[PDB]
């Protein structure tokens, strides 16, 4: 529960922000988080109805 | 195998969310992402039972 | 699934599919398979003949 | 602290980062510009985590 | 060794297919890509050398 | 403490590096490390900062 952190960070890291890393943009995180957990329901949910 | 199922999930998303997501401007999934996304689970699937299945065929 | 099949399903995954994922194609993912089954062993000889 | 976890990140940390801010390798000196990516990098990280781990209590 | 060959191997096979393997099209490897792999694991091994007595 | 060797080795290996693989590249390794351990002196010393 506690690498998924991790990988969420990696994962919006790399979307929101770009070198040299100067201005911080917390806007896009917060979205990218959002959009993030939406998405593994989503998966969640696909997954679960495929072991019926 | 009630943690089995968070570990996969995980790493699906993980592998998924970077293939159908081009992009964060809303905190929303549209609807193109959205079946790209459950298509990308069900296909990853898919290929596993083929893999193994070959494995064992060969 | 194994750690090895992961790492096929995976590569294949990436060179026989593409977005949105609709339209599977498991003619490739056979070959696929086959190919990386081929190099495991060119990359096992290899390897093995440097071990002095 | 803890001596052993302060390590462990910091081989994360680097990993992740220099791929990002050494784009290629011509002489062995890191230019200014690269070591502030560098540093840059590891703390616009650091944000993201409070940030992520803050919102996934609070939502 | 018994466990630890099997480990590095389907690591370098996972690192090398990706470089090597542009494109599925049959179930042959050719003679080029055939080169390409083993070569990869070789200039691999190479670098950890290098790289371990650097250190 | 081993485990670094194999991302440096691998960070290396796709910066100096590009198929076919037919020749070693050792002045571009040697580089690469050097740089690489530059680097990991700046990121620690930007981290124990933070954590003051």
């Amino acid at each position: 529960a506690t690498e998924l952190v991790n990988k969420i960070s990696e994962n919006c890291f790399e979307k929101c922000l770009t070198s040299p890393y100067a201005t911080r943009n917390d806007a896009c995180i917060d979205q990218c988080l959002a959009k993030y957990m939406r998405s593994w329901n989503v998966i969640s949910k696909a997954y679960i109805s495929r072991i019926q | 195998s009630k943690q089995k199922v968070q570990m996969s999930i995980h790493q699906f998303t993980n592998i998924c969310f970077k293939k159908c997501v081009e992009s964060v401007n809303d905190s929303n999934l549209s609807s193109q992402e959205e079946q790209c996304l459950s298509n990308c689970v069900n296909r990853f699937l898919d290929t596993n039972i083929r893999i193994v299945n070959g494995l064992q065929n060969t």
